[PDB]
RNA sequence: AUCCGACUGUUUAAUUAAAACAUAGCAUUGUGAAAAGCCACAACUGGUAUUAACACAAUGUGAUUUCUGCCCAGUGCUUUG
RNA sequence: AGAGGUGAAAUUCUUAGAUUUUCUGGAGACGAACAACUGCGAAAGCAUUUGUCUAAAAUACUUCCAUUAAUCAAGAACGAAAGUUAAGGGAGUGAAGACGAUCAGAUACCGUCGUAAUCUUAACCAUAAACUAUGCCGACUAGGUGUUGGAUGAAAGUGCUUCCUUCAGUACCUUAUGAGAAAUCAAAGUCUUUGGGUUCU
């Protein structure tokens, strides 16, 4: 998995991956326009 | 156009007055075709009298200049006040623009108050205990 | 940039003048007709200037042009209003304003809304300050306004309707009929809205205009 | 309200006045000639009020179709079960039938 | 006597899930357990037999209702529309 | 204290009355307390109003009026002096 | 009495049974369809799908209670021409 | 080619067309003017049209019953705004928060944005200058001017208005060998000439 290891237990990465990845890499927030609590 | 003698062309003049600006609009009597657009604060640098009797003759005779060169001659009159939920009586540049235009040598055809007032009352700002001076 | 020509405007023949102004449009350019870019247009006329009599300087008409002939516009009726400054100055403090609105299909079907109005009368012998009226004189009132509006409305036809509206016959009518219930001061048509219109036919529009 | 008037009306037959309710009683009176009047409710199934009402036209008598349910009818008498259907066999001191 | 102050139906949920979670659930299964008029038959003896499935005892009449109660009233509301026109 | 026999305001029979807004500092009001004036005016004054005379098709013109009716609360009232303070018989003088 | 995990459940066959994994609850993201979302295949063709937003797919946190502050400069993702 | 906004300005929007005018669609809240020292409700409250349920007075009565009543610890129903839970909705206003100004400072008054909330359905909470700061029932005591809803009796009428009398709401003015410390009061009067009944502090 993308987000496997590390001593941690974190992602390291951004979690918003863009449309184009290709199949193993797409993993995280599918292009994802905006994030967080929706207020609206 | 090709006015026959002694018959008129007639356009409607747009006034808005609003206590910081005064807008002076003239179109053919449908609402489309604009043709001058002065709006007073064209004729100052000062960022306040843009709502001065001074800026609204000058705007109104430039007013009277462009249509007589374009070849209009009487004009019908719709006043405006800014009147949505903010105040509903016209500011001071109105008077100054009316007189200019009567004065300016263009016949006047008719008068009408076209304030937008509500029945319907959203809410208005600076809530309850309003504006403290 | 200017380089527009000027079109004619012309009115029904149920008015007197028939030619009330002009109005400027752009040159044709590719697939810009110049003519898809005039129909369609509104024109909002006092009906002083349409029959040329001081007496009628409220009531506003409207007018919208659908045919073009070569350098001319035809404009047929669409709408009615008051001239604000005439419903304000009939409203003072002591007396109550009754008021109400009704659908009506015509014998073209036409679709229309009308607004009326109405105010209560002294009765001079009274020698009192107020003429408030009760609730249910309200109702009956408003009652013969919709019933009477629907009558006159749904009879007859569109120009026939608006030849009717000209010398304000449904406030004579309207007035007359409620005399019982309470006296009735000027009664009067507020408004008209052009709902949904049948169909547009030239030969139709071409016969309004002779 | 029409309502209103044939529940007080039922109450006089009730009262005085000689009746029973059930579908077997109905069919038994239409039968031999001896109701004045029937009384369905409106939630009566289909078929049992189609056989009602082939009896009261062969026997001339008069149906009026009640406006409440199996409850409503049986409420509107003074019993605590639903009818669905009753005839009348001797009007008493009311006027039901004009 | 009186078993139970306040969580009656749900006290067989022991102490586990925590509180609110077991009102939302005996709001829930007040109406998934009770009795509804048979409006064919006029008695009132209409149960749950599925998600969506509705069985009257008496005349065995099965209508399409809701997932907890026979009624909902969206469906209300759409009927009665239809119905004033 | 107590210095008035209707507390203010003209509301007797009643519990509750809605508010209006001050046309003048936005604040709220209630409406049988707001003091209310009705002004009709003129678009213009007399000096201009005959230059639109004699610059007028139909040889017989009248201005139309304005029609306002603005309602004010008591602090920006009696600030533009729509309203003075009194004596203590004089309070009582109405109409 | 203190620490950890809410609880029943699962795990390194043969040195680690736990505070680790799972879980209900909470939040975010993509998609109106055989010219769609996510995924398989060399090509032809397939899975979800006997499906259709109260659905399918991709993530994070981890019962209940009470809360969830400030930063869009950097790196990502996304919108207009 | 500027527009907003202010005491004066800034922040803000704008040739990728702002502001301004004209037309066509959708959305949420609101119901101006009429509108008052006017109406209804136990209080909180209640204002666009029409229909269907549902109660409540007041008046008229040569209808029925015949003491069935007044006030009420415990107990019960309802109870503005804010606030809490869940699902919706979400234009305007806008606790929090972020900016721009004034100021010695300004976490404020002014201005530009703006989250919860404000609206609907299903549940809680039980508080306000919830004020007429005046508990409820009954009797008596003074003149005038009005106004809302009935009824009786008389005149100007194109079976309708004006006047008179009377009952029930509701205000105001004048004056009290009446009362108060006074302000003032038609009850806050009929109290050392002190006791009609009753609950709360
Ligand atoms: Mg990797
Ligand atoms: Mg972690
Ligand atoms: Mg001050
Ligand atoms: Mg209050
Ligand atoms: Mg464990
Ligand atoms: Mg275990
Ligand atoms: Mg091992
Ligand atoms: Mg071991
Ligand atoms: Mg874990
Ligand atoms: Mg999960
Ligand atoms: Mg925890
Ligand atoms: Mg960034
Ligand atoms: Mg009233
Ligand atoms: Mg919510
Ligand atoms: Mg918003
Ligand atoms: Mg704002
Ligand atoms: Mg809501
Ligand atoms: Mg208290
Ligand atoms: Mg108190
Ligand atoms: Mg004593
Ligand atoms: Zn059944």
């Amino acid at each position: 998995h993308p987000h496997g290891g590390g001593n941690h237990q974190h992602i390291g990465h951004p979690s918003t991956v863009s449309r184009s990845a290709p199949a193993g890499q797409k993993v995280g927030l599918i292009a994802a326009r905006r994030t967080g609590l929706l207020r609206g | 156009p090709q006015p026959k003698e002694g018959e008129l062309v007639f356009g409607v003049a747009h006034i808005f007055a609003s206590f910081n600006d005064t807008f002076i609009h003239v179109t053919d009597l449908s609402g489309r075709e604009t043709l001058v657009r002065i709006t007073g604060g064209m004729k100052v640098k000062a960022d306040r009298d843009e709502s001065s009797p001074y800026a609204a003759m000058m705007a109104a005779q430039d007013v009277a200049a462009r249509l007589k060169e374009l070849g209009v001659t009487a004009i019908h009159i719709k006043l405006r006040a800014s009147g949505g939920t903010k105040s509903k009586t016209p500011g001071p540049g109105a008077q100054s623009a009316l007189r200019a235009l009567a004065r300016s040598g263009l016949k006047i055809g008719r008068i009408e108050d076209v304030t937008p007032i509500p029945t319907d009352s959203t809410r208005k700002k600076s809530g309850r205990r309003g504006r403290r001076l | 940039f200017t380089k527009k020509e000027w079109y004619d405007l012309k009115a029904p023949k149920m008015f007197l003048v028939r030619n009330f102004g002009k109005t400027l449009v752009t040159k044709t350019i590719g697939k810009k007709l110049a003519t898809d870019s005039l129909k369609g247009r509104i024109y909002e006329v006092n009906l002083a200037d349409l029959n040329n009599d001081e007496d009628q300087a409220h009531k506003k008409i409207k007018l919208s042009c659908d045919h073009i002939i070569n350098r001319d516009c035809y404009t047929d009726f669409c709408g009615l209003s008051i001239t604000r400054d005439k419903l304000c100055s009939l409203i003072r403090k002591g007396y109550t304003l009754i008021e109400g609105h009704t659908d009506v299909k015509t014998l073209d079907n036409y679709h229309l809304r009308m607004f009326c109005i109405a105010f209560t009368k002294k009765r001079q012998n009274q020698t009192k300050s107020t003429c408030y009226a009760q609730t249910s004189q309200i109702k009956k009132i408003r009652k013969k306004m919709v019933d009477i509006m629907t009558a006159e409305a749904s009879k007859v036809l569109l120009k026939d309707l608006v030849k009717k509206f000209i010398p304000e016959s449904i406030g004579k009518e309207i007035e007359k009929q409620c005399k019982k219930i309470y006296p009735l001061q000027n009664v009067l048509i507020r408004k008209v809205k052009i709902l949904k219109r049948p169909k547009l036919d030239i030969s139709k529009l071409m016969e309004l205009h002779t | 309200s029409a309502g209103d008037n044939i529940n007080a009306k039922l109450q006089l037959v009730m009262k005085s006045g000689k009746y029973q309710f059930g579908r077997k009683s109905c069919l038994k009176a239409l039968r031999t000639g001896k109701g004045k009047l029937v009384i369905v409710s409106s939630n009566c199934p289909s078929i049992q009020r189609s056989v009602i009402e082939y009896y009261a036209m062969l026997s001339k008598c008069g149906v009026h179709d009640y406006h409440g349910d199996n409850n409503d009818l049986g409420t509107a008498c003074g019993k605590l079960f639903r009818i669905s259907c009753l005839v009348i066999t001797d009007v008493g001191d009311s006027d039901i039938i004009k | 006597s009186r078993r139970t102050k306040k969580v009656g139906l749900t006290g067989k949920y022991g102490t586990r899930y925590g509180s609110s979670l077991r009102k939302q659930i005996k709001k829930i299964e007040l109406m998934q357990h009770a009795k509804y008029l048979c409006t064919f038959c006029g008695k009132t003896a209409t149960k749950r037999t599925c998600v969506g499935i509705w069985k009257c005892k008496k005349c065995k009449r099965k209508v399409c209702g809701g997932a907890w109660s026979l009624t909902t009233p969206a469906a209300v509301a759409a009927k009665s529309t239809i119905i004033r026109l | 204290p107590k210095k008035r026999r209707n507390g203010g305001r003209s509301k007797h029979n009643r519990g509750h009355v809605n508010p209006l807004r001050c046309s003048n500092c936005g604040r709220c009001v209630p409406k049988d307390k707001a003091i209310k004036r009705f002004n009709i005016r003129n678009i213009v004054d007399t000096s201009a109003q005959r230059d639109i005379k004699e610059a007028s098709v139909y040889s017989t013109f009248q201005l139309p009026k304005l029609y306002i009716k603005q309602c004010y609360c008591v602090s920006c009232a009696i600030h533009s002096r729509f309203v003075r303070v009194r004596s203590r018989e004089q309070r009582r003088v109405r109409k």
